[PDB]
Order: C-alpha cells, then sequence, then structure tokens
RNA sequence: AGCUGUAAGUAAGCUAUGAUCCAGAGAUUUCCGAAUGGGGGAACCCAAUAUCUUUUAUAGGAUAUUACUUUUCAGUGAAUACAUAGCUGAUUAGAGGUAGACGCAGAGAACUGAAACAUCUUAGUACCUGCAGGAAGAGAAAGAAAAUUCGAUUCCCUGAGUAGCGGCGAGCGAAACGGGAAGAGCCCAAACCAACAAGCUUGCUUGUUGGGGUUGUAGGACUCCGAUAUGGUAGUCUGUUAGUAUAGUUGAAGGAUUUGGAAAAUUCCGCUAAAGAGGGUGAAAGCCCCGUAGACGAAAUGCUGACAACACCUAGGAGGAUCCUGAGUACGGCGGAACACGAGAAAUUCCGUCGGAAUCCGCGGGGACCAUCCCGCAAGGCUAAAUACUCCCUAGUGACCGA
RNA sequence: GUAUGAGUAGCGAAAGACAGGUGAGAAUCCUGUCCACCGUAUGACUAAGGUUUCCUGGGGAAGGCUCGUCCGCCCAGGGUUAGUCGGGACCUAAGCCGAGGCCGAUAGGCGUAGGCGAUGGACAACAGGUUGAUAUUCCUGUACCAGUUGUUUUUGUUUGA
RNA sequence: UGCUUUACUCUUUAAGGACAAGUUGUGACGGGGAGCGAAAUAGUAGCGAAGUUCCUGACGUCACACUGCCAAGAAAAGCUUCUAGUGAGAAAACAACUGCCCGUACCGUAAACCGACACAGGUAGUCGAGGAGAGUAUCCUAAGGUGAGCGAGCGAACUCU
C-alpha cells in the first residue's frame, strides 16, 4: 500500500507519523485494560511508521 | 521524544486503592526522569502538578522447561494530581 | 644510550668462553657519547658513537 | 498456494493487486569494548560550547563538536634584541583484533644422550617479543669452474650417509657438475650542460630543478659524424564485447495375480534409456516421488580475458688528450658469533672496539701465503612464476567410526 | 550396575501434658489451658554478606536425618515511592594512574603538573497515624535550604550603593 | 582600613568579646491511654481517668572543658574578611511555583553470612530493666522470645558425666 505513501507531500507524512503514534499509544492501553480481539492490527501500524521513515529518508536523497 | 516514556498502566490491588486519592501506576521506561512523565502526562492527558513518584524492580527467575532465566527490569510510576480525573481504566 | 642518531649500533648480546669453553651470556654495547649537536638548524643534545665522530 | 520460526494450544489475522519463501543491491542499527569530552568497580556516572525546544520563568529534552602523537601550514610568542623553546587553530596518518596455521628478525632454556659429567648433544628446539603478506624470504655474478667452459633467484631427484668435522668420543653432516618445474629484467648516485636562488671573489662555491647516465670484451663523460626511427610494458580501479560466480526451467518409460495390516516381495505379460549414480515412500522399485544424462536461463553486483584509447620506457659508428665510476668503506690487531668446519695449517660472512688503502699502469676472488695464469667490478635500490599453510565457502570421495 | 557387613552403627547438647479443631490419614499442623528455659541475652536496632528466601491463596512426587494436612520446598499472583536519610552533581590522607619527561634489546620501568581515591572533613525535618507486605519516602500537622516569576522607598561602576 | 611584626606609653579583682548544655511558653482545641465496647462478618469500628511529691542519679551531654606528663600528638575544601578587579540597580517585603541519578522487601550471635550439611565453631557497632550486690560477677525474674525435627518401654553387664 507504499503507493499511496509516495504520494504525499512531507508534511503530511509528519501528520500521519503522528496519527500512528497516538494509534499506537492507544492500542497499548486498550491491551493492558483486558479489551481487543484485534491484536494483530499493532503489526500494522509499527510497519506503517516503518515506510514512512524509509521513504522520507529516500526522498531526503 | 515525549511519547514514548509511558508504556502501560499497573493494575494491582494497592493501585486500586491508589484511584481513589487520584493516584496512577504506569510502567515508565528505564533512562527517563521525573521531569520527563510530568511533560508526557500534561502534554498527553490535559492533567497537572503534584509529584511523581518512581521505584525499580529486580527480576525474578522462573523455570519452564528445565531452562532457567530471568525476566526483565521494570520501573513504575505512581502520579498524583491536582484537579482532573482519567475515568478511562 | 639506547641507539645512534647517524649510524645503526645499539646493544645485542653473546657468549662468553674462559679457558675450558664454558659459555655464559654477555651484553655487548657499544661505546656511546652524549654530544650536543645541530638537528635541522636547532641544537639539540643526542648519543652519538665515537667511530663518527671522526 | 498456502502462510504467521523452534513447538503443542487457542486468540486474532494475510494472500490470484501473486503472500510466506529464494537471490543481488539498498535504508535503519540501542549501550560497552583501541573507546577517543572527563571519570569508572565494563555494559555506568558527570561535563563544556553552539543551535532548536516545554514552562510566565529557573530546573527539563534533542542534535552536532571537544582525546593523544607526528606531517604540513598559519597566527601567537620570550630567560634575551634578533628566533628558538612554548601556546592556539586547521590539515595529514596511526592506534586495536585475529587463523592455536605458513614467513622474517631480537632474545633464548632443562630433563634427556654420552650407560657418570664440565667441551659436545638435546637445539638455535619449546616459550616470549616486534614486523608484515597472501604468500614471505632471495634475486640480476667482486659467481660456479679449471677445458672445451657457463651466465639472475627459488623448488624437486641424484651426488651421499661420500668428502669432512668431532674429550677424533656419543654423534653432527654439506656443495658443484647431471636431469626436471618455471622463466624477466630494470632504475639511481658520480663526472658534464644549462635556468633559478644565495654567497654577486665582480674565482666560480653551495643549494633547487631539467637534461645526461648506468658497465668488465671495461663503460660513460668529451669530440666528430650520424639517425631523429625501430620496439616492448611488471601501468590505468578508462571503455566495448566474450566468459564465469551468486536464485532457477524442463527432463523418458507398468499393469494384473498370490502372501500380506501395508508391497517395491513373488508370478505372467509389456515399456524406456545421451537417464541402470543416489535418497525417500506402510517390507528389497530402471517405469510412485525428489532427482541423474541432456538442453535452456540473469534485471542486479563482482571476478576473469581479449583489443581499442590513454600513459610510459628505449637508437648507430669512429676517436682516446683530459675527467667520473658508491670512504671512516675494503682490510689488519684484540673479543665473540655463521658457514657440515668446536682456533685448528683456516680463506670466504657478520657483530663490538681500536688502527686505516688504491683509483683502470686500478681492485676482488680460485679454502694459510707468494709468483704466474684464469674468472670477475664490492661498499645504492626494485622485481611476477615454479614453493609452504587452511579460520572459512562450494562440490565431492573413503577395504575411516557407529553412542 | 549390584551385592556382604545388616535391617547393625547412627538419627547432630534442651521439658512437656491434656481438651477441641481440620483431615482419607495425626505425638509431630492450628486454637485454648497450665507447666518449663534464657533474660549483658536465646530481647531491640543496624554495617557487610546473601539475592526474592518477604506477603496472599493453593499443593505433597522429590528435599526435611522419622512423620507431616506443614515449611526458608513446589505452583500462581504481588509487594522495595525521598529537595532534608547514606552515597553522586563538594574536599583531601595511605595508595594508584600519570600529558610532556628521564632511563631501558623489544616488551616496558619510574616520576613533575594534573587527577582518581573514605575508614576521615563539611552539609537544609520533627511528632503521630496508616497497610497483607513500604514508610524522617504515603497523609496529618507544624518546619527548614537553594533558587524562579509577580508586587513594595536607589544611579558619575566614582563607588560610599 | 585585611594580616603579620618590632619599639614605646597606658590599662588587669575590671571592661569588652566569643561559646554554651539545658529550662519556660508556643507549637498542642492535636494525636497519645488503664479500661469500656458494638449494628454485621469484632476486642473490630468507636469511645477515655490522671499527668503529684521525695530519694538515688550517669565517661550520655557540656567537652580534650581543666590539671598533669612526654613517647610531643593528618591534610584540603565548604566558611569570613581586604584589595586587585569586570562592572544600569538591586535591596528588603509578601504571594505563587521549581528541585535530577542510585539504595530502601527480608535474614542479619543465624535454618537465609563464612564452615560440602537445617553443623555443639567464627562474625565489626549501638541499646541492654529488677531484688540483693562495688559491678554487665552469681541465683531468680519484667519487657520479650523460645519448648530443641525421631519416639514408646525396661530400669542387667559394660563405658561416659
Amino acid at each position: 500500500k507504499v503507493k499511496e505513501i509516495r504520494e504525499l507531500t512531507t508534511a503530511e507524512m509528519l501528520d500521519k507519523e503522528k496519527q500512528l503514534k497516538e494509534e499506537l499509544f492507544n492500542l497499548r492501553f486498550q491491551l493492558a485494560t483486558g479489551q481487543l480481539e484485534n491484536t494483530a492490527r499493532i503489526k500494522e501500524v509499527r510497519q506503517s511508521i516503518a515506510r514512512i521513515k524509509t521513504v522520507l529518508r529516500e526522498q531526503a536523497n | 521524544e515525549l511519547l514514548d516514556v509511558i508504556k502501560r498502566p499497573v493494575i494491582t490491588e494497592k493501585s486500586m486503592l491508589a484511584m481513589d486519592e487520584k493516584k496512577y501506576t504506569f510502567e515508565v521506561d528505564t533512562r527517563a526522569n521525573k521531569t520527563l512523565v510530568k511533560q508526557a502526562v500534561e502534554s498527553a492527558f490535559d492533567v497537572k502538578v503534584a509529584n511523581v513518584n518512581i521505584l525499580n524492580v529486580r527480576p525474578k527467575f522462573k523455570r519452564m522447561g528445565k531452562y532457567a532465566g530471568y525476566t526483565k527490569k521494570r520501573r513504575k510510576a505512581i502520579v498524583t494530581l491536582t484537579e482532573d480525573s482519567k475515568e478511562i481504566q | 644510550a639506547k641507539v645512534c642518531y647517524f649510524t645503526g649500533r645499539k646493544t645485542s648480546s653473546g657468549n662468553n668462553r674462559s679457558h675450558a669453553m664454558n659459555s655464559t651470556k654477555r651484553t655487548v654495547k657499544p661505546n656511546l657519547q652524549k654530544v650536543r649537536v645541530l638537528i635541522d638548524g636547532k641544537p639539540k643534545k643526542v648519543w652519538v658513537s665515537a667511530r663518527a665522530l671522526k
């Protein structure tokens, strides 16, 4: 789904990284209180952060 | 980095007593100070002053299948408030 | 008195015989002298062998 | 077309938009450790200077720089005027690990043998220490020889347990001719000529370039004529193509019966082979599977060649007045080590100390030394192959092992 | 690996008895009663040292010199909050490392300037309550130290400010 | 103007300076307390009387204060001045905020440390009550803590105390 990520200006990249950090923090707190049938949504957030950082290292030469 | 300070809340039998006097028990990562935990909580939940306290933990044993090995380190954080709540938990 | 600034003279070792050829170990050292010489215009003190003072 | 390691369990999910996996390139890489801002009882603590940050503000957070030594250049600089220590900044290189292996050096034992033990042997071995390299070391005759000669080094067979050395005792122990492996030769210093700088002796003395020049049949300068070509390379991380290494593709041919829980076993009747090597499948399979013979295949990164470019490097003939040919070096005394050679009648090689040559009508060597003859130019450098080893990587083999 | 010795020696200084529990099972676990022992210690607090043995609830194959429903044993959860205490962001003694440097076959040896180094200096909080486990840490009351913002009585950096 | 020091003149039962345990108030309407005690699983939650006089009295504290003796008894920082000095102007007052890293469970004359052991051994410091008593000696006891991790019978030799 990287094709979506290469379309975006460098500000919106950073905005999506901040949104992913917030969602990852809320998924931590919802693990700790015994919830979340969806436990495999966590890898998606980490790997989306990874893909955005690799793209922002690429377009920074 | 300001958002990877806190990991979890500590939900234990003392901590449920601490919920009455606005005192909350979190697991803060190592190499963190008191002042970062103030800054992270205040920029994460709109709450205030009245100082944090910080512990440490020595690890233990477990022996599952005849293989001896430790567990992690920890660091609790017992945070008190002035005027708000965190009725999420 | 370790080495020479000019030649390659330095200490070493060798045997020692005495009239029925028993052998011990010596130290045969060069003659060396501290002379004030001119390194690159600046005067310096350095160890110089008595052979190369001719 | 299944997948989320080891590894069962459940929970959640992903894939025909081609997941999981395989191969070549990328990106990230906490803290310690040569550890390198300062300190330290390693995986810890505390700083400085700039810049950006939260807070009304101080405390807080992040990023980058800050060790030591020399080799180059600045500026600063005095006991002392002049400049030298010294200081400050920038710049270049090092610093530690192995592969318990192979090489070169420094320093260097004892038990043991001699049926004891001092010279001797074990043995320049084990151990330590410095220095590297994929190899190292040695290398282009001051040589081997003794007629009739041959032309850099290294490695193998033979010479041979021979000549020799040894309280002539235990023992130690070569070399040349001869046959093979592989083959390769180059570059300076000197004399001389200019251009610069300084001393302008305004003698031509020193330093810096550029030329010149490299040898024993002596060669070069120097003069005179020439010619102004010919030929090789041990060079480029320059190109164009060929090959190869790191994932892969395809790849032939059998049925039934009896004993079986299960057939590949057995029995009739067939088929294939550039494939009858091997492994697995419910017991022993050419024809069930994975493969083997054979043919095919690389976007990416190396590696090896070939020939283009580019860099180099190199000439004849005659003359012999003058000039040059490696200095505290060769060599001698005294004290020790190397050569098979233990001072012996002892050349040849080094090391310590003290004496101390010649310049082509010259010098060294042919196992003290002299004469004659013969063979060679020391005291300046570089150099591929033939040879030794395997931490590791791939593919294999074995009258090697089977808890 | 298994015998003989052999079901032998030993069971590591002491005072217990009864009633009632729980339990498949009780001298050995729990509760009550009286008796007994130390009491400059067999009582209280701490420095090293040990490294989760501490608390709560379950278990009995092995450990416990017998037994064991029990444990410092096994399973599963959970507890160790500091401006003032002790140490660091302060100082040095014995000793050690030691830029340059002085020596030395290599390796290295020794030392100036500077540092490291408590057993020693110097330094701001007391009383009570609280829990199953922490308490000069948590809360209750009254304090103190070093600072930062916001308000409130002085200028020639000459300095007497 | 700090500090040192010489020479001279006054002053001394003095005056001045420095230090000081410990008392009385406040802190403190507070918590603390013999005993009472429930509504429910609780001696729970909750409720409180008095704080008197004499005797003995500390090497604990003043404080290494004083006298004596010879064996002649650590450093550096924190602290206080005086000037060099850079060099608008802060200096009390009140209010409101800021204060980092590491150790805090447990045992600790022992069953948890050092002895291979749940071992008759060893372990630095502080507190350490009463009757007699010089006393921490000895005998019995308070606060407290323990009753030993094999027993039941019999009451010979023999060995030990």
